[PDB]
C-alpha cells in the first residue's frame, strides 16, 4: 500500500546525490575513444580479402 | 509406296461387300453399280445421291460429299466431254488452297505458341529453383510440370521445322524419325500425366487426407516420368509389327488408342477431381455466408485457373464439329487452348501468383 | 493523506534532477563531432548463411573467441553454429517448446536458454559421454524469461517478466540478489566488460543501472516513449544506447547521467529489436521489424548503410568480440553472416 | 591435422541433419493449439477432456496429433509473450459467462495485432448452463451491461436445444454476433473464427476442435493456389 | 519521461455532468492510440472507452455507451472526457491509459492492474 | 483416327507432310476426271 511509495522516494533521494560531469567532457571522452580505436574497427574499413575466414 | 498398298487392301475388300449386298436385292430404278473406288447402293431414281468420300487415297478426305446422277430418263450420269458414266469425286480433294492456308495458320500458331512458351517457362522454372525461400511440397511438382512443358514444347518445335516441311526425310523414314517420334509421344503422354499428379495432389489437401503431411512423392514421380514408359513401349512394339509408316506420322490407325486411352482415361478422373473440389470450395464459401453473386464469381474463377493445370479443355471438347465454319472455330480454339497452355499456366501459377511478386519485388527492391 | 507528501517529494526530485541534467548539458555531442570527416557509405556483404532451424529465432550470442554462436528457437532446439565453416556442433533437444532468449558463457563450457517455462535451463557441453544434458533448472520466476547473460561459472543474471532480476547461483538453485524496481516487463540486458554493473531495459520506457554487488538500481536512465526491447553498452563502458518500439535508437551516458544523440528516421516506423556496437564504438548496428537493419554512426547519427538480407523481421544480432563480422537471426528460421 | 577435424564437423553436422529431419517429421504433424482464456474462464474443465508457467496436453484424435497449451502461470500482461503463437494451429478462446466486456477487448487485440494476422481463433463459450440460470432468474441480466440486447433478434438460423427458453438461444447468439462482428471487422481472409457452444457435461469438445482445426488446414490450402 | 495526469474529478450530484482531462508529456501524442480505463471499489479494472489516432474510430463500453463523450486534441496533448447523467454505480477512480505501441491496430494490457502507460487517476464519487 | 483433342497436333502434323510433301515420288494430286472413275 503505502511502502511501494516509501521505497520509491529512498531509491529516488540515493539517485540524487550522485557526481556527473559537463556533456562536453563526456562528447570528448566518446571521441577519443573511437578516433584511438579506428585501426582496430574491422568494420570502419574494409579489410583486406585472404585475411578474414569469411571469405 | 506404303500409304498406296494399304489403300489398294481396303478397295478390294469394300468391292467384295457390296458384291454380297448386291445378292438380298427383292424383286425409274438405276441399278447398283461399283464405281472404281466406290460402290453405289440401288437408288429409286434419286436425283444427287451423296455418301461420305473413301479414305482409300491420302489426298482424299472424309468430310465431304460424294454426288451421282442416276435415272434422270433411265441412265447413270454421262459426262459431256468423255461420254462415259462418271462420278462426282472433285469435291472430295485436301489440299486445296483455303485448306491449306488454314493449316499454315495453324501451322505458325504452333510454332508462336510453343516458342513463347519456352521464354515464358525458362524464367518461371528459374525463379522456383534459385529462390530457395519457396520451397514447397507443391512447388517440387510444379518445377516438374513446368519441366515438362519446356520438353513437350522443344519437341513439338525441333517436330514442326526439321521433320515438317523436309520432304526427302519422310521418303527415307531413317531410324532417327522414328526415335524423335518416340521422344514426342513420350513427353506428350508425360505431359497430360502431370496433369492428373498435379490433380491428386489438388485432391489431397481440400477432400481426403488433409491433415496428412508430408506425402510420398515417390508415386507422383512413377506416374508422372515413369508412367507413361509402359504405353508408350506397348504402342511402340505394335507399331513396327502391324502398321509401320514412315516417320509414324499416320492418325488413321486405330493403335494410337493404346496411348491416348489411358491419357484421355486419366483426364477424364482428373475433371470429376475438378468437380469435387469446386463443389468443397462453394461448401466452404456457404458457411462464411458470403454474396451470391460474390460466391458465384469466385467458383467461376478458381475454374478458369484450373483448366490449363488439370488439362479440362481435353474433356469438355472432345468432339470435332464436321461444319467447315464450325470445324474452323474449333480448330483455332483448341490450338490456341494447347499450344499457348504452357504460357497460361506460369503467368497464373508464377507471374500472377501472390507469394511470387512478394518475393521477387523484396528481391529487387534490397539493392 | 499519506500518499501526497510522498509522491510530492517524489514529484521535486525529478524537477531537481531534471535540472541538474540540464545544468550539466551545455553542448551536445552532435556539434562536437560537427568539424569531423564523416564514415559515409560502407560495402558491407552477406559472407555466411544458416540453414539449420525450422521455426522463428529469438535471440543468439557470439563467444568471446568469435568462432561459435548458439541459437534458439519454437521447436525446442538449441544450435551450437559454426562461423567459419558452416557445420552444425551440437543440438539440444529442449524440453519445453517456448524458448525465448539464449547466452553463451565466456569459458564456451556453458549455455543458457528460457522462455515460457518460467525455468532457465543451463546446459553443460563439456560433459563425460558426449551428450548433452541439463545441469539446473534455476526456478523461482514468477513470469516468462525475456533475456539472461552468464557472468562466472556459477553466476547468471536472469530478466524475467516479473519485472524483478534475479542473480542465480548454479550448484544451488538459489537466487542470491534480486533486483526489483522496474514496473514493467525487463525484456533484455547487457553487460558492461567488467562484471560489475548491467544495465536493464524494460518495458516501462526507462533503463536502470544496477550494481551486482549491493544488488540495487543505481541509476535511472529515461526518455524513450515505447517498450525498450534492447540495450547494449558502450566498448569502455562509460555510456550505452538502446532501443524501443518508438523507431528511435538513443545514447545514454553513465557519467552524465542522459541522453547525449537520438539515432532514427522519418520512414521508420518499425521497432528496435536488437542493437550492437563495433569495437571502436563509431558503428551502430541496431535490428528493425522492416525485414532489414540499419547501421548508423554513433558520433553524428549518419545512417552509413542498410542490411537488408533477410527476408523477415530481424530478432536478434550482434558484433563479434573481436569485431570482425555480425550475425543476424531473423523470423525466417535463417541465420546469416554480415561483414 | 585439419583434415580428420573437418572430417569430425561433417559427421556430426550430418548426425544432426538426420535428427532433424525426424524431428521435423513428428513436427509437421502436430497442430498446436492456444488454449487462452480470462480469469476463471473454466478452461480447466477443457484440459478433463484431454511453479511451472506452461502446461503441454498431447491428446490425439483420429489418428492426429494435437498439441494444446495452457496459460495457467503466467500474468496479465500479454503483449509480449503473445508474439509466440504465431505459427500455431488455432487459439482456443474461452469467455466464462464485467467479464464479457474484458473478453471482447482481448479478443480484439489478438484479431488486430500485427503478428497474429494469420491465426485463427476458436470460441468456446463456457458456463452456458449458468448463463441460462441467469437470465431465467433475473438477479443480474445481460441488459445492464449491454443496453442493445433489447433490440436484438434471435435468427431465423437458430438450432437450439428444444425445451430451452428462447431467451437463452438469444443470449447466445447475442454474444456470438458480438464476437463475429469483431472478427469479420478486420477479417481480410488470412484466418477466420469458429464460435461454438460448450457447458460442464459436454463431452463432444474434441471432436469440435477437430473440425474447427479441419477447416483451417483445409482453407489456408486454397490460399496457396490462390482458390479463395 | 511518460507522464501522464488527470484532471477534474470529485463528488458529483447523480444525473450531473462531469469533464476529466488528461494531461500528457514525455510523447508524441499524433502517435499513439489513446484508452480510458476505470477500477470499481472493490472491483477489478474495467475499460470505459478508446480514441483512436485522429479521432475517427470510437468505441465505447456497453454500460456507458452514448452516455460519455471523448475528444483528444494532438497539438495540445491534452485528453478531454465528457460525462452526462451520471449514475451512482459508476463511482469510481478513472485512469487515463495509453496502450504501448505506435500506429498499431492492438491495444493492450489496458485492464491489468500494473501498467506503467496510465497515471494515478483522479477519484469520482456518486452520493447525496 | 484420332478424332479426341489428345491426337491434334499428330493431326495437324500429318496433314502439314501429305499437302506439300505428298510421299510418292511423282507428287501427283490424284485425277478426277470423266476418263476416271
Ligand atoms: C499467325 C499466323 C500467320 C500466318 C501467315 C501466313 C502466310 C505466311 C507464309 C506461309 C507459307 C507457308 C509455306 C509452307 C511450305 C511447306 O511447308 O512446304
Ligand atoms: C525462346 C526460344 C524460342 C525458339 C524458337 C525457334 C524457332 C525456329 C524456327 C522459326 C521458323 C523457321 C522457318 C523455317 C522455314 C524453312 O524451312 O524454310
Ligand atoms: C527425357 C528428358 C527428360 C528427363 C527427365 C527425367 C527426370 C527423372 C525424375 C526426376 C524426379 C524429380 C527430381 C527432382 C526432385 C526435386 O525437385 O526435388
Ligand atoms: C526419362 C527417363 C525416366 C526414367 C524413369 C524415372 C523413374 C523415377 C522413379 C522415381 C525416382 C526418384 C524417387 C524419389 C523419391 C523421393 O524423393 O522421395
Ligand atoms: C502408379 C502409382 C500411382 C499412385 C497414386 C497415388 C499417389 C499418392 C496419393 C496420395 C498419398 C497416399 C498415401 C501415401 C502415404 C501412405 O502410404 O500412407
Ligand atoms: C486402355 C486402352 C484402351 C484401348 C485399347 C485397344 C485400342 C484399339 C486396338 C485395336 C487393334 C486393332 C486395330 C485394327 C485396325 C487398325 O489397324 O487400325
Ligand atoms: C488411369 C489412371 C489411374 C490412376 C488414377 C487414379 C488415382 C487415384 C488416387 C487416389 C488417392 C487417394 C489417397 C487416399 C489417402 C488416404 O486417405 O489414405
Ligand atoms: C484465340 C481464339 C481465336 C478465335 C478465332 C475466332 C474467329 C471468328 C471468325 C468468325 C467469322 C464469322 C463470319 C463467317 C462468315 C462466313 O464465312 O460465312
Ligand atoms: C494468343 C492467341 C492469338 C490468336 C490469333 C488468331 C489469328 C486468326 C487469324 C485469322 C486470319 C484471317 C485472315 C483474313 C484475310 C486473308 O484471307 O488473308
Ligand atoms: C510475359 C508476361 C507479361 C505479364 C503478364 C502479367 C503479369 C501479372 C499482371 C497481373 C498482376 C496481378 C496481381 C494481383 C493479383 C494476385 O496477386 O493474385
Ligand atoms: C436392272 O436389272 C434388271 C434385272 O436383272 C434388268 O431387267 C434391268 O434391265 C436392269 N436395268 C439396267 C438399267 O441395267
Ligand atoms: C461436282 O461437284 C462440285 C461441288 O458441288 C460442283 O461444283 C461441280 O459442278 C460438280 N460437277 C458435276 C459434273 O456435276
Amino acid at each position: 500500500s503505502i511502502a511501494q511509495a516509501r521505497k520509491l522516494v529512498e531509491q529516488l533521494k540515493m539517485e540524487a546525490n550522485i557526481d556527473r560531469i559537463k556533456v562536453s567532457k563526456a562528447a570528448a571522452d566518446l571521441m577519443a575513444y573511437c578516433e584511438a580505436h579506428a585501426k582496430e574497427d574491422p568494420l570502419l574499413t574494409p579489410v583486406p580479402a585472404s585475411e578474414n575466414p569469411f571469405r | 509406296p506404303f500409304l498406296y498398298v494399304v489403300g489398294r487392301k481396303k478397295m478390294m475388300d469394300a468391292q467384295y461387300k457390296c458384291y454380297d449386298r448386291m445378292q438380298q436385292l427383292p424383286a425409274p430404278y438405276c441399278n447398283r453399280t461399283w464405281d472404281g473406288w466406290l460402290c453405289w447402293d440401288d437408288t429409286p431414281a434419286g436425283v444427287l445421291s451423296y455418301q461420305f468420300c473413301p479414305d482409300y487415297f491420302p489426298d482424299f478426305d472424309p468430310s465431304e460429299k460424294v454426288t451421282k446422277y442416276c435415272d434422270e430418263k433411265g441412265v447413270w450420269f454421262k459426262h459431256p466431254e468423255n461420254n462415259r458414266t462418271w462420278s462426282n469425286y472433285t469435291m472430295c480433294n485436301a489440299f486445296t488452297p483455303e485448306k491449306l492456308k488454314n493449316a499454315y495458320v495453324l501451322y505458325y500458331l504452333a510454332i508462336v505458341g510453343h516458342s513463347l512458351s519456352i521464354f515464358t517457362l525458362v524464367i518461371s522454372l528459374g525463379i522456383f529453383v534459385f529462390f530457395r525461400s519457396l520451397g514447397c511440397q507443391r512447388v517440387t511438382l510444379h518445377k516438374n510440370m513446368f519441366l515438362t512443358y519446356i520438353l513437350n514444347s522443344m519437341i513439338i518445335i525441333i517436330h514442326l521445322v526439321e521433320v515438317v516441311p523436309n520432304g526427302e526425310l519422310v521418303r527415307r523414314d531413317p531410324v532417327s524419325c522414328k526415335i524423335l517420334h518416340f521422344f514426342h509421344q513420350y513427353m506428350m503422354a508425360c505431359n497430360y500425366f502431370w496433369m492428373l499428379c498435379e490433380g491428386i495432389y489438388l485432391h489431397t489437401l481440400i477432400v481426403v487426407a488433409v491433415f496428412t503431411e508430408k506425402q510420398r512423392l515417390r508415386w507422383y514421380y512413377l506416374l508422372g516420368w515413369g508412367f507413361p514408359l509402359v504405353p508408350t513401349t506397348i504402342h511402340a512394339i505394335t507399331r513396327a509389327v502391324y502398321f509401320n509408316d514412315n516417320c509414324w506420322l499416320s492418325v488413321e490407325t486405330h493403335l494410337l488408342y493404346i496411348i491416348h486411352g489411358p491419357v484421355m482415361a486419366a483426364l477424364v478422373v482428373n475433371f470429376f477431381f475438378l468437380l469435387n473440389i469446386v463443389r468443397v470450395l462453394v461448401t466452404k464459401m456457404r458457411e462464411t455466408h458470403e454474396a451470391e453473386s460474390h460466391m458465384y464469381l469466385k467458383a467461376v474463377k478458381a475454374t478458369m485457373i484450373l483448366v490449363p493445370l488439370l488439362g479440362i479443355q481435353f474433356v469438355v471438347f472432345p468432339w470435332r464439329p464436321s461444319n467447315k465454319m464450325l470445324g474452323k472455330i474449333y480448330d483455332y480454339v483448341m490450338h490456341s487452348l494447347i499450344h499457348f497452355q504452357g504460357f497460361f499456366v506460369a503467368t497464373i501459377y508464377c507471374f500472377c501468383n501472390n507469394e511470387v511478386q512478394t518475393t521477387v519485388k523484396r528481391q529487387w527492391a534490397q539493392f | 493523506s499519506e500518499l501526497d507528501q510522498l509522491r510530492q517529494e517524489a514529484e521535486q526530485l525529478k524537477n531537481q534532477i531534471r535540472d541538474a541534467r540540464k545544468a550539466c548539458a551545455d553542448a551536445t555531442l552532435s556539434q562536437i563531432t560537427n568539424n569531423i570527416d564523416p564514415v559515409g557509405r560502407i560495402q558491407m556483404r552477406t559472407r555466411r548463411t544458416l540453414r539449420g532451424h525450422l521455426a522463428k529465432i529469438y535471440a543468439m550470442h557470439w563467444g568471446t573467441d568469435s568462432r561459435l554462436l548458439v541459437s534458439a528457437s519454437q521447436d525446442g532446439k538449441l544450435i551450437i553454429w559454426d562461423s567459419y565453416t558452416t557445420n552444425k556442433v551440437h543440438a539440444i533437444p529442449l524440453r519445453s517448446s517456448w524458448v525465448m532468449t539464449c547466452a553463451y558463457a565466456p569459458s564456451g563450457n556453458y549455455v543458457a536458454c528460457g522462455g515460457l517455462d518460467n525455468i532457465c535451463s543451463i546446459y553443460n557441453l563439456k560433459t563425460r559421454e558426449g551428450n548433452v544434458r541439463v545441469s539446473r533448472e534455476l526456478a523461482g520466476h514468477t513470469g516468462y524469461l525475456s533475456c539472461c547473460r552468464f557472468l562466472d561459472d556459477n553466476q547468471i543474471v536472469t530478466s524475467s517478466g516479473d519485472t524483478t532480476c534475479a542473480l542465480w547461483d548454479i550448484e544451488t538453485g538459489q537466487q542470491t540478489t534480486t533486483f526489483t524496481g522496474h514496473t514493467g516487463d525487463v525484456m533484455s540486458l547487457s553487460l558492461a566488460p567488467d562484471t560489475r554493473l548491467f544495465v536493464s531495459g524494460a518495458c516501462d520506457a526507462s533503463a536502470k543501472l544496477w550494481d551486482v554487488r549491493e544488488g540495487m538500481c543505481r541509476q535511472t536512465f529515461t526518455g524513450h516513449e515505447s517498450d525498450i526491447n534492447a540495450i547494449c553498452f558502450f566498448p569502455n563502458g562509460n555510456a550505452f544506447a538502446t532501443g524501443s518500439d518508438d523507431a528511435t535508437c538513443r545514447l545514454f551516458d553513465l557519467r552524465a547521467d542522459q541522453e547525449l544523440m537520438t539515432y532514427s528516421h522519418d520512414n521508420i516506423i518499425c521497432g528496435i529489436t536488437s542493437v550492437s556496437f563495433s569495437k571502436s564504438g563509431r558503428l551502430l548496428l541496431a535490428g528493425y521489424d522492416d525485414f532489414n537493419c540499419n547501421v548508423w554512426d554513433a558520433l553524428k547519427a549518419d545512417r552509413a548503410g542498410v542490411l537488408a538480407g533477410h527476408d523477415n523481421r530481424v530478432s536478434c544480432l550482434g558484433v563479434t568480440d573481436d569485431g570482425m563480422a555480425v550475425a543476424t537471426g531473423s523470423w525466417d528460421s535463417f541465420l546469416k553472416i554480415w561483414n | 591435422d585439419q583434415r580428420n577435424e573437418e572430417k569430425a564437423q561433417r559427421e556430426a553436422n550430418k548426425k544432426i541433419e538426420k535428427q532433424l529431419q525426424k524431428d521435423k517429421q513428428v513436427y509437421r504433424a502436430t497442430h498446436r493449439l492456444l488454449l487462452l482464456g480470462a480469469g476463471e474462464s473454466g478452461k480447466n474443465t477443457i484440459v478433463k477432456q484431454m511453479t511451472s508457467g506452461i502446461f503441454e496436453t498431447k491428446f490425439q484424435v483420429d489418428k492426429v496429433n494435437f498439441h494444446m497449451f495452457d496459460v495457467g502461470g503466467q500474468r496479465d500482461e500479454r503483449r509480449k509473450w503473445i508474439q509466440c503463437f504465431n505459427d500455431v494451429t488455432a487459439i482456443i478462446f474461452v469467455v466464462a459467462s464485467n467479464r464479457l466486456q474484458a473478453a471482447l477487448k482481448l479478443f480484439d487485440s489478438i484479431w488486430n495485432n500485427k503478428w497474429l494476422r494469420d491465426t485463427s481463433v476458436i470460441l468456446f463459450l463456457n458456463k452456458q448452463d449458468l448463463l441460462a440460470e441467469k437470465v431465467l432468474a433475473g438477479k443480474s441480466k445481460i441488459e445492464d451491461y449491454f443496453p442493445e440486447f433489447a433490440r436484438y433478434t434471435t435468427p431465423e438460423d437458430a438450432t437450439p436445444e428444444p425445451g430451452e427458453d428462447p431467451r437463452v438461444t438469444r443470449a447466445k447468439y447475442f454474444i456470438r454476433d458480438e464476437f463475429l462482428r469483431i472478427s469479420t471487422a478486420s477479417g481480410d481472409g488470412r484466418h477466420y473464427c469458429y464460435p461454438h457452444f460448450t457447458c460442464s457435461v459436454d463431452t463432444e469438445n474434441i471432436r469440435r476442435v477437430f473440425n474447427d482445426c479441419r477447416d483451417i488446414i483445409q482453407r489456408m490450402h486454397l490460399r496457396q493456389y490462390e482458390l479463395l | 519521461q511518460v507522464q501522464l495526469q488527470e484532471s477534474g474529478g470529485g463528488l458529483v450530484q447523480p444525473g450531473g455532468s462531469l469533464r476529466l482531462s488528461c494531461a500528457a508529456s514525455g510523447f508524441t501524442f499524433s502517435n499513439y492510440k489513446m484508452n480510458w480505463v476505470r477500477q470499481a471499489p472493490g472491483k477489478g479494472l474495467e475499460w470505459v472507452s478508446d480514441i483512436s489516432q485522429s479521432g475517427a474510430s470510437i468505441s465505447y463500453t456497453g454500460s456507458v455507451k452514448g452516455r460519455f463523450t471523448i475528444s483528444r486534441d494532438n497539438a495540445k496533448n491534452t485528453l478531454y472526457l465528457q460525462m452526462n447523467s451520471l449514475k451512482p454505480e459508476d463511482t469510481a477512480v478513472y485512469y487515463c491509459a495509453r496502450c504501448p505501441a505506435p500506429f498499431t491496430r492492438d491495444c493492450f494490457d489496458v485492464t491489468s492492474t500494473t501498467y506503467a502507460y496510465r497515471g494515478q487517476g483522479t477519484q469520482v464519487t456518486v452520493s447525496s | 483416327k484420332c478424332n479426341t483433342a489428345t491426337c491434334a497436333t499428330q493431326r495437324l502434323a500429318n496433314f502439314l507432310v501429305r499437302s506439300s510433301n505428298n510421299l510418292g515420288p511423282v507428287l501427283p494430286p490424284t485425277n478426277v476426271g470423266s476418263n476416271t472413275y
